[PDB]
């Protein structure tokens, strides 16, 4: 078995350098950047004489005014003396350029009269701004049609994936402004087009974004934020955290920070060499579900992360040039989604590798054991939930049969599920229960917990001690031959 | 409120009348931190301190 | 083959289950809700807060009579609060009355207890506990009409009840109330003025009956009031909706052809058991499934005999909902449909686990089946002495806590306590102050003895009977 402890060794180093990889990919400096972006950034009094916070919205007129000067102050940086002080100048590198040129906020509005309102409710309910909708999305810009600020029409300026959230997707239809210098129409003129009122009874959702710009290798992070208007005043703000970078790298204190990942992707297509040679040489069809519950998946683990490093690093770094001038602004809507699904690829990868690795760690002889014990014992144990869920439905039909119309816990279906979950941990009432019907109420219950704790529950330790007998039988009779 | 609690329970109880085996004068020692504390911002309620 | 038997039974579930659910409806318990919200929850007055549920003496029912009562009896839909153009969630009871409320009083006669002589000088009075042979059956107080005279139960057209502490008889000094408000509310001051509950009386009853109207289900209300020979109050009550019309729509004419193909079943199945009862192994009833099938039987013939029941007194409902001017009587209509409702919930569990017998067709659950069956006769062997130390524990502490706890104060209510403390839902507060020697010695060797060893023995049984099984039938393979 020298071979197969060479292999088991070789692989072992190489799940220990994959992690390392993906605990190197999580490195530091970027706690402090998100902590500043989410509780500075996009999140700020508008000024000294007020305490409202920056998702704290009551009034339509008051929000309106808390918008406008948190995007005044936050389109311009600091002071900071030390420079010519040319336009906004910035000297740090905690969300303070978090303007990356023209900006684009956006204004869905809301549809008025999705329905009629009754015949004898006159000149009361005339003017109902509906919900934020997209079956009913209608085009509701300014009267006032100047510009592209003034203008109601699809996504094709939105730049929007999907939401899939508290309503339905996200809607563009909206006005898509743009932001002139932060000294030219971004200090005083917010405020100068009050004659069209944006927090009017016509309006639905405020989208907004914001990038950073302040970040050494490539400056790419852009965040967005989504607030609903209430119908009676107010927003209601939604958004995350987009704190990120470019991947370059200097050979002076990062030159390993992804070399060694590719030569980590090299023992991938060592996995390659006995992936053509193990299914159709010897054991061809065998060895697929009832030993390769983790060697099929093992292949490809690592693979989705390979992926997205190469769709991230080679092919969105050659148009990070950024190049704003102030008639430019390319959008997030790849690279907040890009982010987010790397992230979510990485963290699954990591736990299924720490998962390995504890099956990897039970190379001593009780972990083993435990292993092939719960792993001799799957079909049974699963042949017997079908039993244990068919008393357990019929004992549920039964209960929403008879006390299903006088007792508020076996109201419904699911209510008288959760119910009896709920009396199998010690839970039971048995105070509505047996004045709802004085027989066959005491019945159902006393005989619900005698069959169900006795004979099931030890119907599956009795299958558990089965197996862990017999194996430990198994393992102590290979002994002294 | 600690004010009225001290006049109405704390004062009747540590001098009383012929009650209250005191064994020491009690003592209002307390710590300053010299900084304006903040108000909480309204929000999710926070658990911090 | 046995397919064909598998699609029948699969047939005859199927059409069980969709029988059951469109029987079963909808907002009827939102109904019910409502109904114990408007006449159990409210005040008595705007000067207490004694609801009905909380009554505690004579003077709070004859306040209930004139408050709570009326005060949600006759059109408490008024929308006189912020209701959005249209009738909120809340109200939708207007609950037009099918005619007049009932009430009615049992109680017993002066002498039907015997006092000491000893103490006959300080007491005249005796009224004993409520009894057939005891009760009262003499005009008292001003002897007018029918609130004041004896009437028999075959008059009445009465019935057994089976209240919390005794069984009340269907006699008793009755009155039939009015239509309005105003003469209603005269007729019970009437009442209160001319003393009508004195020492003697024993309980209580007030009936009557709604529609709403505008969902289509009646439904009967009955409030009991009960006075125990001890001084006190207790209430109970008794909400039942009902859904005699079934004729409306499309819908509802489908569960007919349900019921003409069920009534099919029952007598294929009838005819069956028949036919392989007596040919085939006279006297077969030594396995499980054959002593399954002959209770299904039963238990819908008596279903669709209740239902038939219940299908021919819907005409005696009908001929009278112009007229309100007689109480209805829907007492038999509701104990009825409560009664079928059980049987179809027993029924329905019982073809439910029949459902056993089919899937043993693989090795693992063909395995399980014959273990389950081998450790039945050790099993019942056991449980045998574990309910008779049950029983002796429940007998112990119906003994001792059965005067001041509450949960031992009747030996089932002893049983079903134990029962939850097995599950650790026990107080122990009212336990070891109840009796501070004896009371504890009880809780601890109750719980030590019943889990360790009995838990222990019981899952001793079954795993040995497993390890037994699986060892014969690995035997018995790779050996021939
Ligand atoms: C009850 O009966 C006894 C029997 O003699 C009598 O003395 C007493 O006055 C009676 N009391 C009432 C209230 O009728
Ligand atoms: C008793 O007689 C009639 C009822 O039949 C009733 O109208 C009358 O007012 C009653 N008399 C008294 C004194 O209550
Ligand atoms: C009892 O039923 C008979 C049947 O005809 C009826 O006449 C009588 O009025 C009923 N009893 C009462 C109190 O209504
Ligand atoms: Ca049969």
């Amino acid at each position: 078995l020298k071979s197969v402890l060479r292999e088991l060794v070789t692989y072992l180093l190489f799940l220990i350098v994959l992690c390392i990889l993906t605990y190197g990919m999580m490195s530091s400096n970027v706690y402090y950047y998100t902590r500043m972006m989410s509780q500075l950034f996009l999140d700020t009094p508008v000024s000294k004489t007020e305490k409202t916070n920056f998702k704290t919205l009551s009034s339509m007129e008051d929000f309106w005014k808390f918008t406008e000067g948190s995007l005044l102050d936050g389109l311009y940086w600091k002071m900071q003396p030390s420079n010519q002080t040319e336009a906004d100048n910035r000297s740090f590198i905690f969300y303070e350029n978090l303007l990356l040129g023209v900006p684009r906020i956006r204004q869905l509005r809301v549809r008025n009269g999705s329905c009629s309102i009754p015949q004898d409710l006159r000149d009361e309910i005339k003017e109902c701004y509906d919900v934020y909708s997209v079956s009913s999305e209608d085009r509701a810009p300014f009267g006032p049609r100047n510009g592209t600020a003034w203008i109601y029409t699809s996504e094709k300026d939105l730049n929007g994936s999907s939401h899939w959230g508290i309503i339905a997707t996200y809607s563009g239809a909206g006005y898509y402004l743009d932001l002139s210098r932060t000294r030219e129409e971004t200090a005083a003129q917010v405020a100068s087009l009050k004659k069209n009122v944006w927090l009017d009874r016509g309006t639905r959702a405020t989208f907004i974004d914001f990038s950073v710009y302040n970040a050494n290798i490539n400056l790419f992070c852009v965040v967005r934020l989504l607030v609903e208007f209430p119908a009676t005043g107010g927003v209601i703000p939604s958004w995350q955290f987009q704190p990120l970078k470019l991947i370059r790298y200097v050979t002076t204190f990062d030159f390993f920070l992804a070399a060694c990942e590719i030569i980590f992707c090299f023992f991938i297509f060592y996995y390659v060499v006995e992936e053509i040679l193990e299914i159709r040489i010897h054991k061809l069809h065998y060895f697929r579900s009832f030993w390769n519950c983790l060697d099929v998946v093992i292949v490809v683990l690592s693979v989705v992360a390979i992926g997205i490093n190469i769709y991230r690093t080679s092919n969105v770094e050659v148009l990070l040039q950024f190049l704003e001038d102030q008639n430019t602004f390319p959008n997030f809507e790849h690279l907040a989604y890009w982010q987010i699904q790397f992230n979510n690829i990485a963290a699954v990868t990591v736990f299924f590798v720490w998962i390995k690795l504890f099956k990897f760690i039970n190379f001593n002889r009780t972990m083993s054991q435990l292993s092939t014990t719960m792993s001799r014992c799957a079909k049974d144990l699963f042949g017997f939930a079908i039993m244990f869920f068919i008393i357990f439905l019929a004992y549920a039909q039964l209960a929403y049969l008879v006390f299903g119309t006088q007792v508020d816990d076996f109201s419904t279906f699911q209510e008288c599920i959760f119910t009896q979950f709920r009396i199998i941990l010690g839970d039971i009432n048995f105070a509505e229960i047996e004045e709802a019907n004085r027989v066959l109420g005491p019945i159902y219950f006393t005989t619900f917990v005698f069959f169900m704790f006795f004979i099931l529950l030890n119907m599956f330790l009795a299958i558990i001690n089965d197996t862990y007998s017999e194996v430990k039988s198994d393992l102590a009779q290979q002994k002294a031959e | 409120e600690l004010w009225p609690w001290m006049a109405h329970v704390l004062l009747p109880y540590v001098h009383g009348n012929q009650s209250s085996p005191e064994l020491g004068p009690p003592r209002l020692r307390q710590v300053r931190l010299q900084e304006a504390l903040y108000p909480d911002p309204p929000g999710p309620r926070v658990h911090t301190c």
